């Protein structure tokens, strides 16, 4: 009984890590379409000439 | 008992995917606490990767 | 009798306390103060 | 501890009853604390899983991006080719 660890620190740290991964993931989707729309404009720019 | 097991089935938060398990000493508690630390270490390692 | 019997028991469950017992243990703090009280009993005997 | 030989059995029984009710309390509060850690670990595990279902979508966006890069490269490599074929 007297040898019971707490673990809420590790379970906070993992939660915060999973919010950092979510924040990077949504940046990654914006950074994906910023490139994909940029390359689409380079195609329409060629299509006429 | 049968009465104790009827309670274990009637308070299960999802009977579709969860099995009820008894603990009856601090040995049973820590035979599950060490598996929370086992799961915490694995859950961090897949979050960091 | 009590304190020897608890360390005899902790070393029988094989239980690594995750809060490791503070170092040195509080009975070693008390053993060193038990040497002081004998030392000062000798000083107060010399002076008598 | 070995029981002290001077103690009354009445004292020893009341001492042990008090300690078993102290241990009964702390067993339920420690087990309740373990149960809160189950949910926090299970919800963080569900959070990680639902992000992995979206890593599969990032891999789809890289294939879409690679296709745009392949198409613009050879639209440019066809424009140079048709300019050389007009110029000549």
């Amino acid at each position: 009984m007297n040898s019971f660890s707490n673990y809420d620190t590790k379970i906070n740290e993992i939660s915060i890590g999973l919010d950092q991964v979510a924040s990077v993931m949504d940046n990654l989707f914006n950074n994906f379409d910023i490139h994909i729309q940029s390359f689409k404009y380079l195609e329409e720019s060629l299509a006429k000439p | 008992t049968v009465d104790q097991w009827a309670y274990a089935l009637s308070n299960n938060p999802d009977p579709s995917i969860l099995i009820p398990v008894a603990a009856k000493s601090f040995d049973d508690l820590i035979n599950r606490r060490m598996k929370q630390e086992e799961t915490i270490i694995a859950l961090d390692q897949n979050t960091q990767e | 009798l009590n304190s020897v019997n608890e360390q005899v028991h902790l070393l029988s469950t094989q239980f690594h306390s995750p809060f490791s017992q503070a170092r040195p243990s509080k009975e070693m703090e008390i053993i060193v103060d038990s040497l002081v009280e004998k030392i000062d009993r000798i000083k107060q005997t010399i002076l008598c | 501890i070995g029981i002290n030989e001077s103690k009354l059995l009445e004292q020893l029984l009341n001492e042990w009853v008090s300690e078993i009710e102290n241990q009964t309390k702390n067993f339920y509060d420690q087990a309740k604390t373990i149960f809160v850690w189950d949910q926090r670990i299970m919800d963080n595990s569900q959070k990680l899983g639902k992000l992995m279902d979206v890593v599969v979508k990032l891999n789809s966006q890289q294939n879409a991006l690679n296709q745009c890069i392949d198409v613009v490269r050879d639209q440019q490599a066809l424009l140079e080719r048709s300019l050389n074929a007009l110029d000549s």
